[PDB]
Order: structure tokens, then sequence, then C-alpha cells
């Protein structure tokens, strides 16, 4: 009967709240250190929502001056000895607030400079509904926006900024509730414990945002390829392998909860990527999910003219801007080798290019992951000195990344027309 | 010696100088998270933000969370022990492993009374002195 | 913010 009030005793302050919030915000983080590569270096920075709306909102239009902005580029990209951040991962979730739109135009101002793609997860109050599960109702996201209630948003995708940011939807379950045949709680080597229950059903029961695999597919598009291919699509990138799903015996036998918030259909996967969101679709009953979509925030636009029309299907493609973000990385870190050294325009363009050649080709390699090694296609270095300053100079680059697939039409008929040979007149 | 000795008929030397640029070790891609872990509970959380150094994560979540003075002082209801008060579970956490319902009837010292017999009380022989054979 | 979901389930 002792096992009666221990039943009763921690099952009392697990359910308690402020508990179970360190437990949501540390098992996403236990989540993105889990994979452990041999050159991904993570790190930490436990700070509130708060403490940094008032930073941006305060700082939105001097951005150089932040506290945050002053621990992220100019502490460590900007420095000399310092290691810069490579994409950072908002463990929040943003809802359609003109607050929390701010928090991200800040956050993006400064991914934007300190070239670090900011990941980050949103609410369900986005769609206005109180269940996520409720999504899969509404019909195309397309239309959902032209409402006059996401003007201020409509706003945000249009900046510069939204480039870098990349918003996911969904969320994995992160800890299976303790039942005493289902996940039994690692008792002591006498003291009776594993015989403990909890207390739930419909949904509520500890979640984390989809951005945690989003990124933790990013470390290992890395450790393995080089680059930000390997992070799309089933046979490619996010595949994302064994979720915590989760078991119970209510009546039935044992029926199976799937592990993602919610079940995405096919045109959801597409009908999200337009509004420039990540959605983490999951395959029924699979226990598995995979990212079909890795687009940014920004407008996707259409435009007349057809080259005008792909660059902004490209630049909304936040795989990409992982990417390109990496060459930033080589110029502000490798170049200031040669800061005082004798170089000219013909010379730059030879060491940046020199580099740069190793990752183009037109070839294709059997299997995605030997030829995910090559991003891009072709690039141009069109580097240039400038009047009046005479150590100066002005680059440009401009790269061609390998375009993924993404979608198909199809038209299947019955010729008959083909071999005429069996239809035709003459026989 | 500046001095320099004075040279012979058959002055041979060996030079062992080598000149060449220095070499540069790759940069790990860093990978920076930002989210509320300490609710304002921790040696770096509850300083200024003008000044706090970012962790790593050299070793693990299990060694860089100690690292960090995470305790809680949260009331709770109380069923176990005498005389009133509500239990106050007031730990700090050193693992992860911390939140599982079983660590923390290890940590929170009232829950542990209750555990405590279970070592005793259920351990009685009753299987050993019942079973007498003669 | 009255716990009358927290008190309510009691559960034995």
């Amino acid at each position: 009967v002792i096992d009666k009030l221990i039943d009763l005793q921690v099952n009392s302050i697990i359910s308690n709240d402020e508990f179970r919030a360190l437990e949501q915000e540390w098992l996403k983080v236990q989540e993105v250190c889990q994979e452990d590569y041999d050159n991904v270096e993570v790190s930490i920075l436990d700070v509130k929502k708060e403490e940094l709306q008032y930073d941006f909102e305060r700082n939105l239009y001097d951005i150089s001056s932040s506290d945050f902005f002053k621990k992220v580029y100019v502490s460590e990209f900007d420095q000399y000895g310092g290691e810069p951040y490579g994409a950072i991962l908002g463990l929040y979730n943003f809802e359609n607030t003109t607050n929390d739109i701010i928090w991200l135009t800040g956050m993006g101002m400064v991914a934007k400079n300190s070239h670090a793609p900011f990941i980050a997860s949103i609410d369900k109050s986005f769609f206005g509904v109180k269940d996520l599960s409720e999504i899969t109702h509404i019909k195309s996201f397309e239309a959902l926006l032209e409402h006059p209630r996401y003007k201020e948003w409509n706003d945000f995708r249009n900046l510069d900024v939204a480039a870098y940011i990349g918003l996911t939807v969904g969320d994995f379950m992160l800890r299976q509730p303790y039942n005493p045949e289902n996940n039994p709680v690692q008792y002591k080597l006498m003291e009776g414990f594993n015989e403990f229950v909890d207390y739930d059903k419909n949904e509520s029961y500890l979640w984390g945002p989809a951005s945690i695999h989003l990124v933790k597919n990013m470390m290992r598009s890395y450790d393995k390829t080089r680059w930000f291919q390997y992070i799309r699509g089933v046979e490619s990138g996010g595949y994302v392998k064994n979720l915590v799903a989760c078991v119970y015996d209510n009546k039935g036998i044992l029926e199976t909860k799937s592990p993602l918030n919610v079940l995405f259909a096919d045109y959801m996967e597409l009908s999200l990527a337009n509004i420039g969101l990540i959605p983490f679709v999951s395959e029924k009953g699979t226990s598995n999910a995979c990212f079909f979509s890795v687009n940014s925030a920004k407008k996707v636009e259409e435009f007349v003219d057809g080259f005008d029309s792909a660059n902004s299907r490209l630049i909304a493609n936040l795989s990409y801007t992982m990417c390109i973000s990496r060459i930033s990385h080589y110029i502000k870190c490798v170049i200031r080798d040669k800061i005082g050294s004798i170089v000219d325009v013909e010379s730059i363009q030879k060491i940046l290019s020199d580099w740069i050649s190793e990752f183009v080709t037109t070839v294709y390699q059997p299997t995605p992951l030997e030829m995910a090694r090559y991003p891009f296609r072709n690039v141009s270095i069109e580097v240039k000195t400038i009047p009046g300053k005479p150590g100066w100079y002005s680059c440009k680059i401009n790269v061609i990344p390998h375009i993924q697939f993404e979608g198909m039409n199809t038209t299947m008929t019955i010729d008959t027309r083909l071999e005429p040979e069996l239809f035709g007149t003459n026989n | 010696a500046k001095n320099k000795i004075p040279n012979s008929r058959l002055m041979i030397n060996y030079e062992t100088n080598v000149d060449g640029v220095l070499k540069k070790k790759e940069l790990p891609y860093r990978v920076l998270v930002v989210g509320d872990l300490s609710k304002g509970r921790s040696v770096d959380a509850k300083k200024e933000f003008a000044d706090r150094e970012v962790r790593r994560v050299n070793n693990g979540v299990d060694r860089v969370l100690e690292e960090m003075n995470i305790s809680f002082d949260f009331e709770a209801p109380n069923f176990v022990s005498k005389d009133p008060s509500n239990l106050k579970v007031n730990y700090r956490i050193e693992s992860v492993k911390d939140f599982r319902p079983d660590a923390v009837a290890k940590k929170v010292p009232e829950i542990r009374a209750l555990l405590e017999m279970k070592e005793i009380l259920a351990s009685f022989a009753k299987d050993i002195e019942n079973n007498r054979n003669l």
C-alpha cells in the first residue's frame, strides 16, 4: 500500500507546472546533442524570451548596439581568434502577434549579418486554431494569408532578413508517459518502483518543436557530406529515423499514437511551403517523418519574366542560403590571413575561386550523398578594384545551386497513333 | 653571439632555418541554441545579459547542466511524513535523468522515507521462515 | 489560475 502513496506523491510533482517546464526545456536540448559528430560543436545560451523581446524591441533601429548581436557577431564572428556561429536554433514558438513579429525581425537582422540561418517553430495560435491537429481542416493556407488578419505578417515576409528565418510546423513527442507495461520507470536495485503509472489521455503530455530535428539534420548534413543539400526529401536529407511514439490500452488492444502532432497530407506539404513554413510531415504508422520543404519565410513572388520568377524561388529556399552563407564564413575568416599581403584583382579571383572550384560540377554522381558533396552548379567571381582607396576592393559572386526536385504533373493517354502499323489504314 | 666567431679558412655552417606560412586548423560548425532553460535559475542566467558566457557542451548535456546550479524550491501537495507544511521539492539537477519519476524519490527527502521502508519492510523473509521443513 | 483540475483530478 506504500506504492499507493508514491503513485500519488511523485505523480503530484511530475504533473506540476514549472517542474515539467524544465523537462520540456531540457529534453529537447538532449535531443539535439544526441548525435555527437566529428566536427560539430553545439553551444547553449539560456535566455528568457522576454529578455530578448526587450532587447530587439529597444534596439530594432540600432541593432549594432543590441546585446545579443554583441554575443554572436562582434564577439566570435567578427573578432580574430573567435569561432563563428552557424545556424541559430530558436527553441521558442512564435505567434502572429505584432510583438513576436519583431522578435524575428531582430533575430533575422542579426542572422542576416552574422550569416547564421535562424530556425524556429510557430505556435498553433498562428492559424487561429486552438488545436494544431485541426489545421488539417483548412483547405489551402494560400487563401488563408489573404485574410487581413495576416497583414502585419505579409509585410515581414517581404523583408530581406526573412530569407534567413525558417519556421517549422508540427511538434514531435519527446517523452512517452509512464506506464508499467509501457515505458516503465527504471526503479532501483531494491526499491520497487517500476509499478508506477502516470495520468494522460487525449493530447497533453509533453511536446517539442520540429525545429530540433531540422537543425539536428543540418548537423548530420555536415559530418557526412559537407554542405546543406542533405536536409530535404526522403531519399536525400530529412528522414528522421526512429521517433518516440506512444501506445495505450484504453479498452481495445494497445492503440498506437502517432509520434507527430499533426498528420499532414500531401497537398499540406506544399500548401505550407508557399506560406514560408517548414512542415514536419509524418508517415502514418511508420513512426517516422521527413522534411519535404525547407523554405524560409521570404515571399516567393511570381513575376512575368521567367528568370526573375526562378530567382525568387531559389532565394526563398532555405537550404541554399545555408550554403551561400558558408561562403561568407570562408571570406570573412580565411582571406583575413592575407590582409597585408600584396595582392591584385587577378590574385583574389584566384584564391577565392581555386577553393570553391572543388565544390562545383555538372555531372551527377550515383546516390544522393555522393553527389551532395557538390552543392553548387557553377560560379562567377568578378572582383575589381575601386578608385580612391588603393588597397581596397569590391567582389561580387553569383552562385547557381543544384536545383532540387519539387514536383511534377503528368498526363497519361492512350494515343493509338504511336504505332500506326497496327491502327493505320494501309494493311 | 652577435659578435660572431672569427672566420677560419673553411667555415661550414649548416642552415636550419625554414620560412613558410603557418597552417590553420578547421572550424567546427558551431550551433547556437537559444531557449529559456533555467527559467531564471542558473549562475549564468542570474547575471545580466551584457555578460552571459555561452556554454559549449564539450562533454554532454549531463555535465554542462550540472555546471549550472539549476535548483528549484516549488511547493507541492504532501502525502508523506507528519506535521503540516506542504512538501517542498528542493534539489539541484545533475543529469538529465533527474526528471525521471525515480531519481525524484531518491532526491526529495520526504518521499525517500517511504522508499526506505520498501527496502526493509518488503525484504521480510516470510519465505525463508515460512519454508521451515522440519 | 484556480487549479480546479489538479485538485478535481484526485485519482485515489
